[PDB]
């Protein structure tokens, strides 16, 4: 409150509380910080080959 | 730089156009030239040096960048404002002749030294056709690519630079003079451009 | 290329000031003891206050007066700082904010404030006059740059002597130094500079709209105290109770009562530094003129 | 300006075609709306402030000084200062040397219209200040000095001794101020008064000076951009040159109003 | 030609042989 | 080796036909090897008291 | 310049043998960078560039990928590539000659210095 | 007899003050320190030599003064043991002791000695020692005299500033660092002063060694 | 003009005003919405100052950039035609101008919340079209009103007022003729407070008189703040509705 | 013909708060943008109107630039090419960053030649992925809808004049497609194959899209209708 | 003039040094760290001498040689064209 | 056992036959291959048969040169990705303090050091052609006591001679005369930095003033009277 950054922390706290769980098959195609899935990579086996 | 005392005052006193062409004789730059013209009561003697092409560190331009600079010599010292005016006109011409797309991420520096400009009786109009013919000889000596030779001529203040045997105009300059003198001034410089064009090739092929 | 200050050192000096402590051991209103060392020729003055050492060189020459003031002489001054006083000064940077603010303060104190008699420096109106030059050499930097430089220039002008000139209508003959004894310059008042450094144990917000003034002000800061300084103030007074010039721009916005207090605290300082320069000049004169008691011509009768 | 090569080819293909489609759709003989303010500096004889459509703003001030014309060569000195650019910059001294030729004492403007006694005469100081610019401002300054010179008032002469001037009355400066126009050629089409994006992809540029209802001497053909620099047919030189002879009287009728 | 060992620093020339404490906390007294 | 040219760029180059508009008092175009040196000399005057 | 993981150089010539002298010192000359991963042919992950090059040594290195934002990418992972001309104590000694693959010695001074030789 | 003091500045690695006759020069040495982009040398140490006059700004007169002083200190410092480093050597002439417009030999002689002293106090690798003296000849007797006063210069025909290099206890002369002369002289007088200048600089380093020992020794194990 | 009465026994100055009266104050906001994000045409008396605020934006080069605050640049350009006699000197690189440019940066870098805008630069461009005494104070009020137009967060107003002392009588808002006949003091008061962010004294003033000059100086500066504040009220109300 | 406006004589033609005044003395509030807390009392740092949304107290300034928020469809041109990141000019207070991993590369996992297909000045459109501590925006081009703009002309409008809607881009009559960005960067181009076919009308673990450099090529469409180009100018 | 110190590694107790007259080219100006520039006048008179001995040791042998080699240089120049 | 004052360029009073281990102040010419002094100071030698002999020159200096196995105090001026950037002395070049050069270092957790923090480390790399490196734990022995952040306190700038005579010479009557007045902890840095810290600020300041006065005064027997007067001055 003295640093006047209280509103910035509470705004980010809302985006954390607004996080939504979704299965990997029905996840959004556009990568978003609001949705989460166990698999968020288009081809997960590509990052294991490299 | 001494300049001496500031209490000192400077002294106050109360058809056919010969041409000379040379090139080289300079080891600092890549290509140089020297043009001299003596006709009626006016003589011209200026030296042109081309320091390039130099690769520019951190540049990412698609084509080259020309840098022309006219420097006052030792006689008939012009004002510095008009020297850079002719330089900007010289860059506007050579940006269409020099193959800029061949030298990416690099620039070309031009140094023309109007060493001895003398009048025996705007005065810079008569010197412009002599500066253009000195840079083309110096740019070709430096291995730089130019699309056809570039020359110019004088017709009472009006200076027009042609290219491709006078088929297309690359630059136009006029100061003082008169009115409605256009087609005659173009043909007076068109035949003068060809006089300077083939003379540059004759000097650049000798040994 | 700049001085690195550790967070531990920055916190210590601030808290020491909150306990009325200075690393060098002075008080919050104690000016550094000044020392004047006169050179060989006239106008060669070396000033040493604390670890800060400065050297001034006074010269003059014949020049053309200004077209708007043909009855006054010129006063030139340039304080170019070399890496000798510290490797943080890049050589050749004559446009530095410290060099700019130093010259403008001394120029206002000497020339504009009427310290040097410019009207007496006029030989022929609108043609020939004296252009006194003050070259200040910063030898060792430890704060108080414009404080010592102002003492050096004022001690230098009072110690310098200009060549004698005899006017024969329109001609001007500069008498050699061996021919006639040079004449000293005329000095009306003695401007002495006193700088003030300010600190706030709070922050900027508690200082803009805060009635409780918790600022800490110190007189003549050192280099380490200067690097941790928040607000800066420079006043210049003379022994005639006159404010020669004041320069306060930026830093902590202070109130009128504290700035007036800075002047009254600085007057007791400039009053003592004035009498020291008058005494050290008197002792240096007797050093050069040892047998001056026998060579007096204007003597009283009976 | 700075654009992408993707849109540079789009504007190049659209301005070189036979319809000659302009970006903003204006005709090759049309101009952009301009605001001009005059007479606002009491300490100066003449003054003018011009504002363009793209945001270019330029201020011109006019001062006077009595000087012996037998020892003073040029009586019309133009001092140009562009904000953000050095006084010794290459782009500043070119316009400074170019405007001194379009307003030369004797050539561009006759000295007889500012003479006083047979010995003394008035010297005109034209101070130019460019607050902002996005293209070549030589054509914008000409419009500013035009309205400034036509709104200038100098003290009246009272009459070999030193001249004396009246206290209240001041005479108007009756001077025909030359005008400067900028033309850009795109392949085979002429464009009068180009824009920041038109002049960036153009092939070459033309500068024409207009004085006393005719094309006067100081003209140039400087390139507007270092990227696309092409040589032009001589038939294009006379096309745009004779094109201003038809629409410049429409400019003066709207500018001298 | 000489019997030359590379120029060594100031610390390796001493006698404690690296059993030196650079930060000594003086407690009490 | 050197090669010089004196009074070549001065107003007094031709002792019979002087230059109409020139200020250089003397010149010397020296060249030693591949270096080129040009030395012109202008003139002034000061009033002493 | 010698960095912990790279070595800044300056391109002086180029071949197609025959060469070509560069620009004559002042800046605006072609420079490159030899990454530590391309110094040797074996054990490309752990190398000591201080034992491979010293400031003022002529190194023959082949260029690689042209990410010429400012420098070039070079390599010395061969036998004919490496230090071809150097001097003891960074020019303060005698002219050294490449003996082994990573050992350079000057005959007169007799001193040895570890380089990335090319023989 | 000349005076000299070492270690007078608090914000430089090495400081010095050389006083001879009336000329006084204070020098300041700082290094090795981080150089700039255009200053760093790949193999050896870089030098930033700067001399300043007593009056006025640094004109072109002091520029040749820097270039001559630079040639004296460059071979004297072991530059190769400080790669990619800088050393600032600033010489401030407090009193000229001569005529600045007509002469510039006494200031060069004091800047050389003051710079060498400040290089010793700063702890920079020096291959040897240095000593510089001014030499002129009076047109009357035409004989060689060292450290001529200000009045003796105006009557001199030729001036000289000899800088030498001494090794092995300040006795063996390794090489002649600088001998700058201007005026009227011949070959017979050249060695007539070069032999006399070698024995006047030998007693100078012997006097310098005594000075730089009375101040460094108390600061060490004492 | 000529030999005028500076302060007659009738309390009237050479221009008609009295000891505590100010010149006419006509400020203008958002005069260059096409050349800068902040704009203020200051017309305090005969003075006519154009102030532009370009920013906060990325610096043209990544060399100078503070990752914890902003960079505040002030460019004061005194035109040649600022006075009656056209200036022959350069004025731009003048040492007196660099002192003013620096004094303005220090004055506002403490008042402008540079922390709110990190890794940015705020360029302030000033052009003086005409001057007539008290030019320093009018430079202050122009920057204040120009930053507000740019939407830059500030702690309070910064007011510029000039006060002269003629014998034993202070004079508010000194013109050119008054500055050439007495000592001048320019103040930089913060809002309705008595905190001074600027105090320039360039001529000799008795110590026994400086305190009263400062009090009458800050009092007139508050009056300058209201005239700027009332200008923003009228500009904001007519813009919304 | 020219239309010149002339003048003579002069140089030219809720709760409103000013910086430095007191807005409230109630500590039970959340200090927002354009507001600084001090001594349990709230003051305004800019000039504008007071906004009271929930307990968030903020001041809306008059002249306000573009504020980058998470999930904004913007248009910007590349300002410079850095080490694996490209600073793009969106129009805010700083340059938005575009990491190399935020765009679709045709090569993929298989090369510091970034300037080959995306140099300085190139115009494109993307979406704001997140924000930094200082307020800088981070964009991404992980969608086929976001690509390098071409076949049109660029223009700029004030940021406070763009209304936020569902579809960021719209198809207009005359075979013209408009791209409205909240930053104020509009792109008027002819309708392409993408904006025409989309804007108007258990053993699956997803797959990776194969996108070539066909959308990064500077080569514009060869034949653009003359009747269409005159519509873009209109 | 210049005093160059050789080396046995380029075609050995001690060595021999040679004197080079009129330095030129980037090769000589960079490597040679010991030069002698002098102004020679007729009748065996000298006007200016600079003796820098940074590189090799300047023996009195090469001092007398540079002086005599300059007297002939001043005689040819003064009698080159006039 | 010989100690005499020498000068740069003087003869070296050591026979070439004897094996020698030179150190600071003595240089080996890469051409003449001879041994010559390059510093002005006392020449120290020690002939021992067990059978190696060493020689070095103790000269007065204030600019610190990074040398291996040195205890230095630095200020953190930059935080890179894989290391820190520390400043051992103003104007001098920077040194590298890697994140892995800490007790219990790991790739997962970074050190809790921020800019402006005083660190105490050991110089592990001092190559002339490379950037110097430091570490908060002796990578040769495993020691780590005393190394780390020096929270609060006050740092002191002294010459290099005063630092070595305080760390190695146990007979230097400074820590003994200071402990007789107040309890404190000191951190001796060979780069001319002496970090002190007491319970009260009045005692820490008194330690700052004594070390400063004892640094310029060469009389060692006067350290008792300096602290006697200095600790008496803070009582007012």
């Amino acid at each position: 409150i003295e640093s006047n950054k209280l509103a910035g922390v509470l705004y980010e706290s809302r985006n954390v509380a607004k996080r939504r769980f979704e299965y990997s098959k029905y996840r959004p195609l556009t990568p978003s910080s609001e949705v989460y899935s166990p698999i968020e990579k288009e081809s997960p086996w590509k990052i294991l080959m490299y | 730089r001494l300049l001496g005392p500031a209490a000192a005052k400077p002294m106050a006193f109360s058809s056919e156009q010969e041409l000379s062409l040379h090139t080289g004789f300079i080891e600092n730059c890549n290509g140089s030239a020297l043009v001299e013209a003596r006709s009626l009561g006016h003589q011209t003697s200026l030296i042109t040096a081309v320091y390039g092409p130099r690769s520019i560190r951190g540049s990412f331009t698609s084509q080259g960048t020309i840098s022309i600079q006219l420097k006052n010599g030792l006689l008939e010292k012009y004002n510095t404002n008009e020297l850079k005016e002719v330089s900007s006109f010289l860059m506007g011409i050579f940006n269409s002749v020099v193959n800029l797309s061949r030298y990416p991420k690099s620039g070309i520096d031009i140094f023309v030294y109007l060493t001895y400009d003398k009048d025996l009786t705007s005065q810079i109009s008569s010197l412009i056709p002599h500066c253009i013919t000195s840079i083309t000889l110096a740019l070709a000596d430096a291995g730089i690519e130019l699309v056809d030779m570039a020359g110019a001529g004088e017709a009472n203040g009006t200076v027009v630079s042609f290219i491709k045997n006078g088929e297309e105009i690359v630059g136009f300059w006029k100061d003082d003079g008169d009115d409605e003198d256009l087609l005659e001034c173009l043909d007076r410089c068109k035949e003068q451009y060809n006089r300077y064009r083939d003379l540059m090739i004759s000097c650049l092929m000798n040994q | 290329k700049d001085i690195e200050i550790s967070a531990s050192e920055s916190k210590f000096i601030l808290e020491a000031l909150r306990q009325n402590y200075r690393l060098d051991g002075r008080s919050f209103d104690q000016f550094r003891d000044v020392e004047i060392t006169f050179g060989k020729e006239f106008g060669d003055v070396s000033v040493k206050m604390g670890n800060t050492k400065v050297h001034c060189r006074i010269s003059c020459q014949i020049a053309q007066p200004y077209e708007d003031r043909p009855f006054e002489g010129l006063f030139v001054i340039s304080t170019e700082i070399s890496p000798m006083a510290g490797s943080q000064f890049e050589n050749g940077n004559i446009t530095g904010e410290d060099e700019v603010l130093c010259s403008r303060i001394i120029e206002k104190s000497v020339r504009r404030s009427g310290a040097l008699d410019v009207e007496g420096l006029c030989i022929v109106a609108g043609s020939k006059c004296w252009a006194v030059r003050a070259d200040v050499h910063f030898l060792d930097c430890d704060g108080g740059f414009i404080d010592a430089s102002c003492i050096a220039v004022m001690a230098g002008l009072m110690h310098f002597k200009k060549p004698d000139i005899t006017v024969h209508g329109e001609q001007i003959i500069v008498h050699p130094v061996n021919e006639r004894e040079p004449v000293p310059l005329g000095i009306l008042h003695i401007p002495i500079c006193v700088t003030f450094s300010f600190f706030n144990p709070q922050d900027t917000e508690e200082n803009i709209k805060g009635e409780t003034n918790s600022e800490i002000s110190i007189i003549d800061a050192t280099l380490k105290e200067e690097l941790l300084r928040d607000g800066v103030l420079t006043v210049t007074l003379n022994k005639n109770r006159e404010v020669v010039q004041v320069s306060k721009a930026g830093g902590l916005p202070m109130d009128a009562l504290t700035l007036m207090k800075c002047c009254h605290e600085a007057y007791s300082i400039i009053e003592k530094i004035t009498d020291q320069i008058l005494q050290l000049l008197k002792e240096d004169s007797e050093k050069r003129n040892k047998y001056a008691a026998m060579l007096t011509s204007e003597n009283a009768r009976e | 300006m700075s654009l992408s090569v993707a849109e540079k080819s789009y504007l190049y293909d659209s301005l070189a075609s036979t319809p000659s489609i302009r970006p903003d759709g204006r005709l090759p003989h049309q101009f952009r709306p301009i605001e001009i303010f005059t007479d606002f500096l009491p300490s100066s004889n003449g003054s003018s402030r011009i504002i363009a459509s793209d945001g270019s703003e330029c201020i011109v001030s006019i001062k006077s000084k009595v000087v012996d014309h037998h020892v003073e060569n040029e009586l019309l000195q133009v001092d140009v200062d562009i904000a953000g650019q050095r006084d010794d910059a290459l782009v500043v001294e070119t316009i400074t040397s170019l405007l001194n030729k379009v307003l030369k004492s004797g050539s561009g403007v006759d000295s007889s219209k500012l003479q006083l006694t047979k010995k003394y005469s008035f010297k005109i100081f034209v101070d130019v200040l460019v607050i902002s610019s996005h293209s070549h401002p030589v054509s914008l300054i000409s419009f500013a000095i035009y309205s400034a010179l036509n709104s200038t008032y100098l003290p009246k002469l009272i009459s070999e001794e030193l001249p004396t001037f009246h206290d209240y009355d001041m005479v108007k400066l009756d001077i025909n101020p030359p005008l400067v126009f900028i033309l850009a050629v795109v392949g085979n089409n002429m464009l009068l008064d180009p824009a920041a994006n038109e002049s960036e992809v153009a092939n070459n540029g033309l500068i024409i000076s207009w004085s006393n209802g005719k094309i006067t001497s100081p003209i140039r053909s400087v390139a507007l951009n270092d990227s696309n620099v092409k040589s032009f047919k001589p038939h294009l030189l006379k096309q745009g040159l004779a094109m201003v002879e038809k629409y410049a009287p429409d400019v003066v009728r709207s500018l001298e109003n | 030609p000489n019997l030359i060992i590379s120029n060594v620093g100031y610390s390796e020339l001493r006698k404690p042989e690296g059993v030196i404490s650079g930060r000594k906390t003086f407690g009490d007294n | 080796d050197v090669a010089i040219e004196n009074n070549t760029l001065s107003r007094y180059a031709d002792a019979g036909n002087i230059d109409t508009k020139n200020n250089i008092l003397g010149s010397n175009v020296l060249k030693s090897g591949k270096t080129i040196v040009i030395t012109s000399i202008t003139g002034g005057i000061i009033e002493e008291t | 310049r010698l960095s912990l993981q790279r070595a800044n150089v300056e391109i002086l010539a180029v071949e197609d043998a025959t060469f070509s002298v560069s620009q004559a010192d002042l800046g605006e000359t072609f420079r490159g960078i030899i990454r530590s991963q391309d110094v040797r042919s074996t054990d490309r992950d752990r190398v000591k560039v201080i034992e491979c090059f010293k400031p003022g040594d002529i190194v023959r290195a082949q260029v690689l990928s042209l990410g010429d934002g400012t420098n070039y990418y070079l390599t010395t992972a061969r036998n004919d590539l490496g230090v071809v001309f150097a001097r003891a104590a960074n020019g303060a000694g005698g002219l050294m000659y490449a003996t082994d693959w990573q050992m350079m010695t000057s005959p007169v001074t007799g001193a040895t210095e570890k380089r990335k030789c090319a023989k | 007899s000349v005076q000299a003091e070492i270690g007078i500045l608090d914000h430089v690695d090495g400081s010095s003050e050389f006083v001879s006759q009336d000329t006084k020069v204070i020098c300041s040495v700082t290094g090795p320190i981080e150089p700039k982009a255009r200053q760093e040398l790949p193999t050896q140490l870089a030098l930033e030599i700067i001399v300043r006059p007593a009056k006025g700004v640094a004109t072109t007169r002091e520029k040749v003064l820097e270039d001559k002083l630079r040639a004296v200190l460059t071979p004297l410092i072991t530059r190769h043991c400080y790669p990619r480093q800088l050393c600032q050597i600033t010489c401030q002439i407090l009193e000229s002791g001569e005529d600045e417009a007509e002469f510039s030999l006494r200031e060069l002689s004091c800047c050389i000695n003051a710079a060498f002293l400040a290089l010793v106090d700063a702890g920079i690798a020096l291959n040897s020692m240095c000593a510089s003296i001014p030499i002129a000849i009076i047109k009357d007797t035409s004989d060689i005299i060292v450290d001529p006063t200000a009045e003796q210069l105006k009557i001199s025909l030729s001036v000289h500033t000899l800088a030498l290099e001494f090794v092995n206890g300040g006795k063996v002369v390794k090489n002649v660092l600088l001998l700058d002369s201007n005026g009227d002289f011949n070959e017979d007088q050249l060695f007539s002063l070069l032999e006399l200048g070698e024995q006047k600089c030998q007693e100078l380093v012997t006097n310098i060694r005594r000075i730089i020992q009375d101040n460094i020794s108390p600061r060490l194990v004492v | 003009m000529s030999r005028l009465e500076i302060y007659s026994p009738e309390g009237l100055r050479l221009d008609g005003r009295r000891w505590n009266e100010l010149r006419r104050f006509e400020s203008s906001i958002n005069t260059h919405p096409h050349a800068a994000d902040g704009s203020s045409y200051m017309e305090q008396g005969n003075n006519k100052i154009i102030t532009l605020v370009k920013g906060p934006k990325e610096p043209r080069l990544k060399s100078q950039m503070d990752t914890s605050k902003a960079l505040l640049n002030v460019s004061v350009n005194i035109t040649k035609f600022s006075k009656f006699e056209r200036s022959k000197s350069s004025h731009k690189n003048e040492r007196r101008v660099l002192e003013i440019q620096t004094s303005l940066v220090r004055m506002f870098e403490k008042n402008v919340m540079l922390n709110i805008y990190p890794r940015t630069v705020i360029d302030i461009e000033i052009h003086v079209l005409e001057q007539d005494g008290g030019i320093m104070g009018s430079l202050i009020n122009g920057i204040t009103l120009a930053l507000i137009d740019a939407g830059i967060s500030m702690f309070d107003y910064i007011s510029g007022i000039s006060v002269g002392l003629y014998d034993t009588t202070p004079l508010l808002d000194t013109n050119s003729l008054e500055e050439n006949a007495m000592s001048t003091v320019t103040l930089g008061v913060v809002g309705k407070s008595e905190k001074l962010s600027l105090l320039l004294v360039e001529d000799k003033i008795p110590l026994d008189r400086l305190e009263n000059v400062l009090a009458i100086g800050i009092a007139g500066a508050h009056r300058v703040r209201d005239l700027m504040d009332e200008e923003l009220r009228k500009h904001a109300q007519k813009r919304v509705s | 013909v020219i239309t010149i406006t002339k003048r003579n004589g002069a140089f030219q033609n809720s709760q409103i708060v000013t910086p430095g005044e007191l807005v409230t003395d109630d500590p039970i509030w959340m200090r927002g943008h354009g507001t600084y807390f001090l001594d349990n009392m709230t003051y305004s740092s800019v000039a504008g109107t007071v906004s009271r949304v929930n307990r968030l107290l903020s001041v809306i300034p008059l002249k306000g630039r573009y504020a980058p928020e998470t999930g904004d469809h913007v248009v910007g041109r590349i300002a410079e090419v850095g080490n694996k990141r490209w600073k793009v000019d969106i129009g805010g207070k700083q340059h938005a960053v575009l990491m190399l991993g935020s765009v679709n590369l045709p090569g993929g996992i298989l090369e510091l030649q970034m300037r080959s297909f995306l140099k300085e000045g190139d115009l494109l459109n993307a979406e704001v992925q997140s924000l930094f501590q200082d307020g800088s925006a981070s964009l991404h081009t992980r969608s086929l809808k976001y690509g390098k703009l071409r076949n049109g002309m660029f223009c700029q409008v004030p940021s406070s004049l763009i209304v936020r809607a569902k579809n960021h881009t719209h198809n207009l009559p005359g075979n013209i497609t408009v791209v409205l960005g909240v930053n104020g960067y509009i792109w008027l181009r002819k309708t392409s194959q993408m904006d025409l076919a989309r804007d108007t009308p258990p053993s699956i673990t997803r797959l990776e899209e194969e996108s070539s450099w066909q959308i990064y090529s500077d080569e514009n469409d060869p034949s653009i209708s003359n009747n269409i180009r005159q519509a873009i100018c209109r | 003039y210049g005093i160059v110190e050789l080396d046995p590694e380029c075609q050995m107790d001690k060595l021999n040094t040679v004197l080079i007259a009129d330095l030129d080219t980037e090769a000589e100006e960079t490597s040679i760290h010991s030069t002698i520039s002098i102004l020679a006048a007729p009748s065996g008179n000298y006007k200016q001498l600079t003796l820098v001995g940074g590189g090799a040791k300047i023996t009195p042998e090469m001092i007398k040689r540079s002086l005599l080699l300059s007297r002939v240089r001043a005689d040819d120049l003064s009698t080159r064209f006039n | 056992h010989m100690s005499t004052f020498i000068f740069p360029g003087d003869s070296f009073p050591v026979d070439p036959t004897t094996p020698v281990k030179l150190g600071p102040g003595i240089y080996c010419d890469p051409n003449t291959q001879e041994i010559r002094p390059v510093n002005t100071g006392v020449l120290h030698v020690s002939a021992k048969g067990k059978g190696v002999q060493t020689a070095y020159i103790d000269y007065s200096s204030k600019r610190y040169i990074p040398s291996v196995n040195d205890f230095v105090i630095g200020v953190i001026i930059g935080t890179f990705s894989d290391s820190y950037k520390v400043s051992l002395q103003n104007f001098s070049s920077s040194v590298s303090l890697s994140y892995m050069a800490f007790p219990n270092a790991s790739k997962k957790n970074r050190p809790t050091l921020q800019v402006g923090d005083l660190v105490y480390a050991r110089v592990c790399t001092a190559e002339k052609e490379l950037e110097a490196e430091i570490e908060c734990f002796d990578s040769t022995t495993g020691r780590d006591a005393g190394f780390g952040i020096l929270e609060d306190g006050m740092i002191i700038d002294v010459n290099l001679n005063f630092a070595r005579q305080l760390l190695f010479n146990n007979d230097f009557p400074l820590l003994k005369v200071l402990a007789a007045h107040t309890k404190f902890e000191v951190a001796i840095g060979l780069n001319g930095k002496i970090w002190v810290k007491c319970e009260e600020l009045s005692n820490t300041l008194a330690c700052y003033r004594t070390i400063m006065e004892c640094c310029q005064k060469n009389d060692t027997a006067a350290f008792k009277d300096i602290a006697k007067r200095q600790f008496k001055e803070i009582l007012t």
